[PDB]
């Protein structure tokens, strides 16, 4: 459970931290 | 670069601006960084006599791939290995090794990292923000890896099971997640 | 006007670090882009070579030396509990060495060393080499009270591969 | 900054402050610090001719962003895993490690 | 055309700061390195110690590495010794994986040959005297 959400949240995180 | 004379002023020399680039004639490239255009602009501000002055801007890009052939690569690298303690089992014993492991991996490229950056505080690079992101993320991993180490350890002379953990972590999750005992 | 064709080398006091092959001299009459008149000079080329003995007992040997325990890994049993420690030391140990040797070397982006690459190359195995380790400590501590075992698996992983591994149970 | 002249003194000449402040017309602000006050004063002591002086205070202010997302993050970020090591169990042999 | 006057200062080096600060650590470690092969190979610290040593010593390396002038024409004593050690240390590493991997060996997965079960159970553990 934990390792599909933290995968979520990074993939998202370096989606909207590398958006330029 | 800002060229002016500190004896006259406007009221008794010009500064006569000829070309309006900075010429490229001598020049020898750098190596490491690229020039790409050499403006140059004479300032003069009405309502404020006795001031001449000559800027030129130089604007120059980078040759980038040296700073990321040695730590663009292991930035990705050390973040990748970070989702992936989820997946090592508890009954070994090799779990807080690698979390800590991969906390101090980004620490000493955060340390490395502000070296070479100038310590302004008009914003971090998009490295330092990332890194710190990762950390933040790394360490609450140790921490529900403590956790999900703790119910690995539990015998049944020791603790008894709760109907809500038999009502949701045995039922609707491994369904939920294909799992399927 | 040169007088002799090379710079004097008679009263050079030794280095110890580099040694000096050549030194020409060489007299030009260039244009500048500027200035509508020719104007002379002289350039002299000194062609020097590194003594390479403090590098290769510091820097290349203990990297060729630690750069060849990244494979002796998967010889080690997974009944032990060290198939991590062992990956995760030379992980950290090349990434300080890149540390040293982006600590001698400019930062000059035209091209790479040959040392640096091959630091960045076995990086890159060795971080495939861990997120090998991880997947096969999972298929080790796996009982069928968790997991059932497929089909194909018994076949390829079982049967195809130790005829042709040589391990034949 | 404590301007003050060696050859003469204040029985030969005085030393006059014109502005109570420092003219900032010229400056380019660091990135670093932030100046937020730069008064100046003129020093005199009573019972003891001879003295002038001009004392400027700058006073200034750390930007604090670049120490805080360098130095307090981990700080307080290995902190927290202090008290972390007891939840942990004496059965799987981790406890030392962390 | 040609007269000089050259001084020789010839100077002597009192040892005793670097004698306690860096030659006992590195005997210290040097002795370490030969004393993984008595631990038993049931409780799993056969790696740690090994790989510890083995930073230990590149550390000194690194250490001794920069109080030297960087000459290559000739290499000091301490140096050509904490290679030396290190090869050896190495050495033990790959001979402590490889004997550890024959300690984990089932009737489930392997089959013992028999020149393995003649050699290593008759003639040598007579020759170093085990004796059973
Ligand atoms: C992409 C390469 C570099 C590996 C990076 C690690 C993860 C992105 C991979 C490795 C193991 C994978 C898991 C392997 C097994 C499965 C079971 C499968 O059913 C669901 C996906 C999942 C969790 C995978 C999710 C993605 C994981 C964690
Ligand atoms: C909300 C922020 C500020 C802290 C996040 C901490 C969580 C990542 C940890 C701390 C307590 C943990 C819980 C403690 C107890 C258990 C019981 C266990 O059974 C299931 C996991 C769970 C809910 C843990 C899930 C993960 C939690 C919420
Ligand atoms: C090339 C020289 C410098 C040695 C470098 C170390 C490794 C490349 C060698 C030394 C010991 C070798 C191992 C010795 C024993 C065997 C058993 C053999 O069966 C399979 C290969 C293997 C693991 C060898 C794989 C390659 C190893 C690790
Ligand atoms: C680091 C970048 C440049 C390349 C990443 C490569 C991975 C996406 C691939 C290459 C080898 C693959 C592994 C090859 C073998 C296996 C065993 C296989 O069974 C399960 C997938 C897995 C772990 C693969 C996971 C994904 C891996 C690591
Ligand atoms: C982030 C740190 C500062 C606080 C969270 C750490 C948790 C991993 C631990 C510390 C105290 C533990 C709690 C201490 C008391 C109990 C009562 C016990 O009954 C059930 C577990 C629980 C909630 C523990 C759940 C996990 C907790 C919150
Ligand atoms: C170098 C000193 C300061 C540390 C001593 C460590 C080893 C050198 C000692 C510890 C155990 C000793 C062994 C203890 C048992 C025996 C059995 C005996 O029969 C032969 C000597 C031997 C191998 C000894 C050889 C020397 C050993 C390895
Ligand atoms: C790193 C290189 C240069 C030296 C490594 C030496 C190994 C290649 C040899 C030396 C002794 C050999 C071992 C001697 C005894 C046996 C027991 C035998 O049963 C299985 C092979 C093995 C472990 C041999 C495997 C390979 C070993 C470790
Ligand atoms: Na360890």
């Amino acid at each position: 459970l934990f390792l599909w959400v933290f995968m979520f949240v990074c993939v998202l995180g370096t989606v909207g931290l590398f958006l330029p | 670069l800002k060229f002016r004379s500190w004896t006259y002023d406007h009221t008794e020399i010009d500064m006569v601006l000829m070309t309006p680039t900075a010429s490229m004639d001598d020049f020898t490239p750098s190596g490491e960084w690229d020039i790409v255009a050499l403006p140059g602009r004479r300032t003069v501000n009405p309502q404020d006599p006795s001031y001449v002055d000559v800027t030129y801007d130089f604007i120059i890009k980078r040759k980038p791939l040296f700073y990321t052939i040695n730590l663009i690569i292991p930035c990705v690298l050390t973040t990748l290995l970070a989702i992936l303690v989820f997946y090592l089992p508890s009954d070994c014993g090799e779990k807080m090794t690698l979390c800590i492991s991969v906390l101090l991996a980004l620490t000493f490229f955060l340390l490395l990292i502000s070296k070479i950056v100038p310590p302004t505080s008009l914003d971090v690079p998009l490295i330092g923000k990332y890194l710190m992101f990762t950390m933040v993320l790394v360490t609450f991993s140790i921490v529900t890896s403590v956790c999900v180490l703790n119910v690995h350890h539990r015998s049944p002379s020791t603790h008894t099971m709760a109907p809500w953990v038999k009502r949701c972590f045995l039922h609707k999750l491994p369904t939920f997640l294909f799992m399927k005992r | 006007v040169l007088i002799g064709s090379s710079m004097n080398l008679k009263d050079y006091w030794e280095s110890g670090e580099w040694a000096i092959i050549k030194a020409p001299g060489y007299k030009h009459d260039i244009k500048y882009n500027c200035c509508e008149e020719i104007y002379p000079d002289i350039t002299y080329s000194l062609y020097i070579r590194r003594l390479p003995l403090f590098y290769t007992i510091n820097l290349i040997i203990p990297c060729l030396l630690i750069s060849f325990l990244t494979v002796l890994v998967f010889y080690l049993p997974s009944d032990c509990g060290e198939k991590v420690t062992l990956c995760i030391s030379v992980l950290l140990s090349l990434t300080v060495f890149l540390l040293v040797i982006t600590e001698t070397i400019p930062s000059t982006s035209l091209v790479i060393p040959l040392i640096g690459e091959y630091l960045l190359f076995t990086m890159i195995f060795v971080t495939l080499s861990i997120v090998i380790t991880v997947f096969v400590l999972n298929v080790h501590y796996r009982t069928p009270t968790t997991h059932t075992m497929p089909s194909w698996v018994k076949t390829v992983f079982l049967n195809l591969l130790p005829r042709v591994m040589f391990m034949t149970r």
